[PDB]
């Protein structure tokens, strides 16, 4: 739902990029093998960690919340 | 009693069946484990049928086993006298 | 269990998790895998059954 | 539930040894340790320290299931030459081995630069 | 009494068990029962 | 793996890989039997409630459900719910003047644990009260688990 | 000293690439299996949740909590909570973070690994505190939430080893490579037409000479002068990494001595 | 045949079954929660008293 902090096979934190990654496949126009291997990724284990997560939590996030505070 | 055929025209094999044997060693495990005078030297050993397998390897267990014909008939055959190889 | 192969009786060996777990050799005879199967044990309950089974 | 807690692979529980070690009757001079709380890091390294002892005739180590963390290890060695010796000598080498080690890369590591 | 929170506005009451399961505020007949304010532990892994 | 079956980086595992949440609702309802007996969700007491279950009430409010939040386990009663009973039938003794209710409590399931993370209060179609509790666990991959 | 040589080729703060010769392919091995498995860190095991509205689980925060690496340069100087003369935990053997987060604006709020504050007393220690390892200083993308949301929740950090719990490694994947010219033939290598135009060169091709082209095989060679790559999560520095796997096989062999000396005596 | 040709026994269990190389072919994986539900009536004896007490 939201970014694993840690790639499965390896361990190597990953959670911290993925803001990274939309703004060099955004605003820089990088082609996302590229965005990949800028920000250090080069284990194609990782990659797919970054490279096929799905952000859900940005759906979940439109829904009012049920307790305001 | 027709039905006791007598020892010296006994036509059954002479060895132990693989039932008969999986019997007397329950049947005699049973006995065991409800404190039974054992009649073989135990030269360290708990379970009863471990110690019913001593007793039949030396030929201590006594009991017979009356085998019965499709006719009603029977032999008596003891458990000492039937020879174990299977 | 369409042959008396399909119930053989084995020693018992308490072992972490929750599955069952067999040799390999066995699993013919069984016409098991470890896809999914489920299998069925029966605890004999006195010195006689427990002879026979593992007699038999 | 039946998963075993993950601390019984190193920790060492009540009433149990870190070695057991048991005469071996199938040959002579030969002993079997059992190792608790070990796995293939130490039986490895060990074994293969013991083989090159001129005075060791046998060492191999099994790990008999991987659910418990304790591997076995049998050693027979020469007539006279006592197989917990012969496990002595290869851990004080190991130990002096990797004492080496950990200085030669610290004073390899001080000389570079990016980090 | 008890306090329970609308599904719909979100507003936050308190019902004994006389009173009609029902938002005062805005009418809906669903309740959310509050969530417990002793603290709860959980393992890391 | 022999024979169709995996092994599983339990590093992996570890990390997060195949986790899933589960999620398991209870339903109950406040039944009226006619115009005499009807029912209430209740937090029954051990003087005045028969057959009540072996587990721990504990965890029961005053209305007879656990607040979310709170950590559930086997026996355990997430609804409790009493009816009330005929006088002049006494089983195995233990049925004294004290006794009017009886308990007709929801327990979890006896398998099964986790956090209750829901409950709604509300009205049928016909307007008796019924409540939806729903509990929260997770699953983590072992050596039963099919992929 | 003129035992195992090191020679280092590339050194950052995440990574160390080095040549480990004149060793055994045994001792190699454990050196990784004990890096990888063997060297305690600091992490987030048990969090108390006193406010959750998020649109995540307790259960799938607190799992995410524990895999953000804490710094475990003075880990030592920490007692194992288990070893130690204390009820629950304290400040001898276990560090406190708490998380407080507030959707205050419209738009999404991001909650941080940087968020986390340390209400414990460090005692001049060097552990605790989450590693910031990106440009714009912000840490793991905990959570986030919209207006109204709340995150309220207390960790409690204590060392351990990755054999108990992979959040304890301070390793990530370990390079180890030996006899890059398949001279000692431990690999059989598949092939279609020829398996050297099919099988790519590996980079330590160049520290080593090719084949001779035509020499016998040499059956006398055994496995050294491994290639190995360390790379590090930030918890410990990777040079860390290296020393502290040497420390703690070292001490592993030292039990078995001591253990072993136990035993005489008796 | 659906209750007295065949019928629901106790003392049985059921669950899914794993490959374990490292099992003697006549043994079977048992999980600890099984054998802690499954039991055996032993008769107490000279031979078995010291240990049925150290159980009980
Ligand atoms: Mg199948
Ligand atoms: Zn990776
Ligand atoms: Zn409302
Ligand atoms: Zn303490």
């Amino acid at each position: 739902m939201i970014v694993p902090v840690r790639c499965f096979s390896c361990g190597k934190v990953v959670g911290d990029k993925w803001e990274s990654y939309l703004n060099l496949l955004q605003e820089d126009e990088l082609d996302e093998g590229t965005a990949l291997s800028r920000l250090g990724l080069k284990r194609y284990c990782c990659r797919r960690m970054i490279l096929t997560h799905v952000d859900l939590i940005e759906k979940f996030l439109r829904y009012n919340p049920l307790e305001k505070r | 009693k027709e039905k006791a055929i007598p020892k010296d025209q006994r036509a059954t094999t002479p060895y132990m069946t693989k039932y008969e044997r999986a019997r007397i060693l329950g049947t005699r495990a049973l006995q065991i484990s409800m404190n039974a005078p054992v009649f073989v030297d135990l030269e360290g050993e708990t379970d009863p049928l471990r110690i019913a397998m001593k007793e039949l390897a030396e030929k201590k267990i006594p009991l017979v086993i009356r085998r019965y014909l499709p006719d009603g008939s029977f032999e008596d055959w003891s458990v000492e006298e039937l020879i174990v190889d299977l | 269990s369409l042959h008396k192969m399909s119930m053989m009786a084995h020693r018992v060996k308490v072992i972490p998790y929750s599955t069952f777990r067999l040799n390999l050799s066995v699993t013919s005879p069984y016409n098991a895998d470890f896809d999914g199967d489920e299998m069925n044990l029966h605890v004999p309950q006195s010195e006689e059954t427990r002879a026979e089974l593992s007699q038999l | 539930m039946n998963a075993p807690d993950r601390f019984e692979l190193f920790l060492l529980g009540e009433g149990e040894s870190k070695l057991k070690i048991d005469p071996d009757t199938k040959a002579p001079n030969a002993v079997v340790i059992t190792f608790e709380k070990e796995d293939h890091t130490l039986g490895n390294l060990i074994r293969a320290e013991l083989l090159n002892d001129r005075k060791v005739l046998f060492a191999a180590y099994k790990v008999e299931h991987p659910f418990f963390a304790r591997f076995k290890l049998r050693i027979q060695t020469t007539e006279g030459y006592d197989p917990k010796d012969a496990l002595k000598n290869a851990c004080n080498s190991i130990i002096n081995k990797l004492g080496a080690l950990k200085t030669n890369f610290e004073t390899e590591w001080n000389l570079q630069t990016l980090a | 009494t008890l306090k329970y929170i609308c599904a719909e506005c979100s507003s936050k009451l308190s019902l004994s068990r006389t009173d009609a399961v029902r938002c005062k505020d805005c009418g809906h007949r669903i309740l959310l029962k509050a969530r417990t304010k002793r603290l709860v532990q959980f393992e890391a892994r | 793996n022999q024979e169709d079956s995996m092994i599983m980086n339990q590093s992996s595992i570890d990390r997060g890989l195949f986790r899933s949440l589960f999620f398991r609702s209870y339903m109950d309802q406040e039944k009226k039997y006619g115009m005499s007996i009807t029912e209430t969700f209740e937090k029954p007491q051990r003087t005045n409630t028969l057959r009540m279950k072996h587990g721990t009430y504990d965890k029961l409010d005053d209305d007879g459900l656990i607040a979310p939040g709170v950590r559930v386990s086997g026996e355990d009663v997430i609804i409790g719910k009493t009816t009330p009973i005929s006088p002049d039938e006494e089983e195995l003794g233990q049925r004294t003047a004290y006794h009017s209710k009886r308990d007709a409590s929801t327990p979890l399931r006896s398998t099964e644990n986790g956090i209750v993370d829901q409950v709604l209060v509300t009205t049928n179609q016909d307007g008796l009260k019924f409540v939806k509790v729903r509990v929260r666990t997770t699953k983590i991959p072992q050596i039963g688990d099919k992929f | 000293s003129e035992g195992p040589q090191v020679k280092i080729r590339e050194a950052s703060k995440d990574n160390v690439d080095f040549i480990l010769s004149n060793v055994d392919l045994a001792m190699a091995n454990s050196l990784r299996r004990v890096m990888i498995a063997e060297i305690p860190t600091l992490a987030i095991d048990s969090v108390e949740v006193e406010t959750n509205t998020t649109v995540l689980a307790d259960e799938f925060i607190a799992h995410r909590l524990g895999l953000i690496p804490l710094q475990s340069m003075d880990i030592e100087q920490l007692e194992y909570s288990r070893d130690c003369f204390c009820e629950d935990h304290c400040d001898k053997c276990s560090v406190v973070l708490t998380l407080q987060a507030f959707g205050e604006s419209e738009s999404t709020t991001n909650v941080y690994s940087k968020d986390l504050v340390i209400v414990s007393n460090l005692m001049g220690r060097n552990i605790g505190h989450p590693i910031i390892q990106d440009k714009e200083g912000n840490g793991v993308l905990i959570c986030k939430l919209r207006k109204g949301q709340e995150l309220k929740l207390t960790c409690v950090a204590k060392k351990g080893i990755a054999k108990e719990h992979a959040k304890w490694g301070p390793a990530a994947a370990i390079e180890f490579e030996y006899d890059p010219w398949n001279k000692l033939k431990h690999t059989d290598y598949w092939y279609e037409q020829d398996s050297a135009k099919e099988w790519p060169q590996s980079k330590n091709c160049e520290y080593e000479d090719p084949p001779n082209e035509g020499d016998p095989f040499d059956y006398k060679a055994q496995a050294d002068t491994f290639y190995m790559n360390v790379e590090s999560v930030g918890s410990i520095p990777v040079d860390q990494v290296v020393v502290r796997g040497i420390d703690t096989l070292q001490k592993k062999v030292a039990s078995i001595l001591l253990a072993l000396t136990q035993m005489d005596q008796d | 045949r659906g209750n007295l040709m065949g019928k629901r026994v106790d003392f049985s269990a059921r669950t899914v079954i794993s490959g374990d190389p490292n099992l003697e072919l006549d043994q079977v994986g048992v999980p600890k929660s099984i054998a802690k539900t499954l039991t055996y009536p032993e008769v107490v004896t000279p031979y078995n008293i010291d240990r049925l007490t150290q159980l009980v």
